[PDB]
């Protein structure tokens, strides 16, 4: 799974049961990437 | 694979008759309570539809000639109780045919392809053979559309 | 946050006029003269440029997560 | 045979404006034409958006909303275009929709203005109106922000959504001197005169006309850009005639059914 | 959540009928035309064009609810003339007037463009 770091904005690939921490800067607030599922809006 | 009826209680175990006609000793935690199907229907040797609490006679199998009341029902076996029988407190099991009366679309992303919702993308929350509930990505509603108007993305 | 594409009341295009309005105000135009120079004659369209708060400039100060 | 015999006088015709006068018709006919101007003239506007990437400060439904309100040049194409509901295609095709794409990433240290110029259509006829004045600003991008989307623009009219309304301002009026007393002024001297008033400055109202009826109607139809302002009126007359023709067909079927 | 779809104001669903004629028995030679998926745009012109007919004794239209899309036109005519014939004549005159208006609009637009 790919988590974008909060402050350095670099993608981190971590597995399950691993602590949340950035590989580069050590910052531990990370966000999920946008989904690859097909998103569709009526332009309304 | 096997269900049973408790025929005797003990301090730390039970004696339970299986579907096959044998009474075995199993522990208290060794069994889980089964949701009883009181409304099951079975077929006898002459296609009379037998039910629970019906008075039936057994004309085949090990207990042939006996008469009892239906308590519990399963695929091909019938569980009976008879007050004259001293075995298992009157508990015994016979075949149903030995008696005589005395979805793959749910969770799939989908696109409406016909009708006034054509082009809308949704997720099928609930599906039947005729209609499917499509939870629409574009609005705040779950519509009900027939599956002939739906194509799977 | 950002200038509406359409005037709410009538539907005139006001989304292509915000940067021109800011450039006209930078050219020492009065706001009424700037609205007159942009073709906004109905007062429903004039309030779309007059009362607009460009919050997207303040939102663009924060760094993107990506 | 009680039909009116209405006449037309075009007093002004520019690229965004028709000022015309319809005489010798009814108020109901004039108002229905005015309502069809807003609600029943079909144009082409974006109604289907998928967003492959949106790193902007505006969310995805915001961008879709702003894309739907961008007018597209629907002249001579919306007539030969099918409705998506009435089309036999599975999803979309050139017979019922126009495909737009957008792929803008900001890699410079100044703000990138994603405007309607960045909307690229596969149909050379149906383009954003400002791409044929500045361009309609969709979003502003900071460095590292991206907007990548694919849209389909179908045909529809203003009765469904206001993005398919082809007009900006339909000015409509009749009896500019209040001869019919349809409005009653408490102080007639306090009221400004209209553009079409035929009164001298000392007068405030026309003398009351007891036998008069609304018989002359002044329009100023202003186009948002999707159609030429005369094309809006011609398509409105055609659409109202088509609605009445379909109603007469269903009425004939209902009469012969009984 | 309870938002009606935007096409429900003008699209007939399956099994819905565009126009239904019901002869009301209150007065002779009167009919009620219930038109689905229509609004004041057609009701007003049909009512006025029926009011132009000297053989029509009553012409009215109404929307029973603005949240529904249904027009009721009550037409009462003279005994030697039917309300259905009055409705057909009104629609025919409206179509002829609109075609004349469209042709004269094209002529006047060509006059304005050419000079
Ligand atoms: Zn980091
Ligand atoms: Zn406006
Ligand atoms: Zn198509």
């Amino acid at each position: 799974m790919i988590y974008i770091c909060g402050e350095c904005h670099t993608e981190n690939e971590i597995k399950s049961r691993d602590p949340i921490r950035c590989r580069e800067c050590g910052y531990r607030i990370m966000y999920k990437k946008r989904t690859k599922r097909l998103v569709v809006f009526d332009a309304r | 694979q096997t269900v049973g009826v408790i025929v005797r209680l003990e301090r730390e175990t039970f004696q339970v008759l299986n579907m096959y006609g044998k009474v075995v000793t199993v522990r208290h935690q060794a069994v889980t309570r089964k949701k009883d199907n009181r409304f099951a229907v079975a077929l006898d040797s002459e296609q009379n539809n037998i039910h629970v609490k019906d008075i039936v006679k057994v004309i085949d199998g090990p207990h042939s000639g006996r008469e009892g009341e239906i308590r519990h029902l399963f695929r091909s076996f019938a569980f009976l109780h008879c007050k004259k029988l001293v075995e298992n407190g009157g508990m015994f099991v016979c075949k149903t045919r030995h008696l005589v009366l005395a979805n793959e679309l749910i969770g799939q992303t989908v696109r409406i392809s016909q009708g006034p919702y054509k082009g809308y993308i949704g997720v099928v929350k609930d599906a039947t053979e005729s209609t499917a509930r499509v939870e629409l990505h574009s609005t705040c509603q779950t519509i009900s559309v027939d599956r002939q108007r739906l194509t799977t993305v | 946050m950002i200038i509406p594409v359409r005037c709410f009341t009538c539907g005139k295009i006001v989304g292509n006029k915000w940067e021109a309005y800011l450039g006209l105000l930078q050219a020492e135009y009065t706001e009424g003269d700037a609205l007159d120079a942009l073709g906004l004659k109905r007062y429903c369209c004039r309030r779309m440029l007059l009362a607009h708060v460009d919050l997207i400039e303040k939102l663009l100060n924060y760094a993107p997560l990506e | 045979p009680y039909a009116n015999q209405p006449t037309v006088r075009i007093t002004e015709l520019t690229d965004e404006n028709v000022k015309f006068i319809i005489e010798n018709t009814d108020l109901a006919v004039a108002n229905s034409i005015r309502r069809v101007f807003i609600a029943e003239v079909p144009i082409i506007a974006i109604d289907w958006v998928q967003i492959d990437a949106n790193s902007s400060v505006l969310h995805d439904e915001f961008i879709a909303h702003r894309l739907g309100l961008i007018p597209l040049t629907s002249d001579d194409i919306v007539d030969k275009l099918q409705y998506s509901r009435d089309c036999t295609c599975e999803e979309f095709c050139p017979e019922c929709s126009v495909e737009f794409t957008l792929d803008v990433r900001c890699n410079e240290d100044q703000t990138r203005h994603v405007t309607s110029r960045d909307l690229i259509s596969n149909s050379p006829r149906v383009i954003p109106v400002t791409s044929r004045q500045d361009d309609i600003l969709i979003v502003k991008l900071r460095k590292g922000q991206e907007l990548r989307l694919r849209a389909y623009a179908k045909k529809g009219f203003g009765k469904e959504h206001a993005k398919w309304n082809p007009t900006a301002g339909v000015a409509f009026e009749y009896d500019p001197d209040n001869a019919l007393r349809h409005t009653v002024y408490p102080k007639p001297e306090e009221w400004p005169k209209s553009e079409y008033s035929e009164l001298d400055e000392d007068e405030s109202q026309a003398p009351y006309d007891p036998n008069g009826k609304p018989e002359r109607f002044y329009y100023n139809v202003e186009s948002c850009g999707s159609l030429r302002p005369e094309t809006i009126v011609l398509s409105a007359l055609s659409g109202l005639k088509k609605k009445l023709s379909d109603l007469q067909t269903q009425l004939s079927h209902e009469i012969q059914s009984d | 959540m309870n938002a009606p779809p935007a096409f429900e104001s003008f699209l007939l669903f399956e099994g819905e009928k565009k126009i239904t004629i019901n002869k009301d028995t209150k007065v002779p030679n009167a009919c009620l035309f219930t038109i689905n998926k229509e609004d004041h745009t057609l009701g007003n012109i049909i009512k006025s064009q029926l009011l132009k007919d000297p053989q029509v004794l009553f012409a009215g239209y109404k929307v029973p609810h603005p949240l529904e899309h249904k027009i009721i036109i009550r037409v009462q005519t003279t005994p030697d003339y039917s309300p259905q014939e009055a409705f057909t004549n009104a629609i025919t005159d409206l179509i002829s007037e609109l075609s004349l208006l469209e042709e004269r609009f094209r002529v006047a637009i060509k006059d304005k463009q050419e000079g």
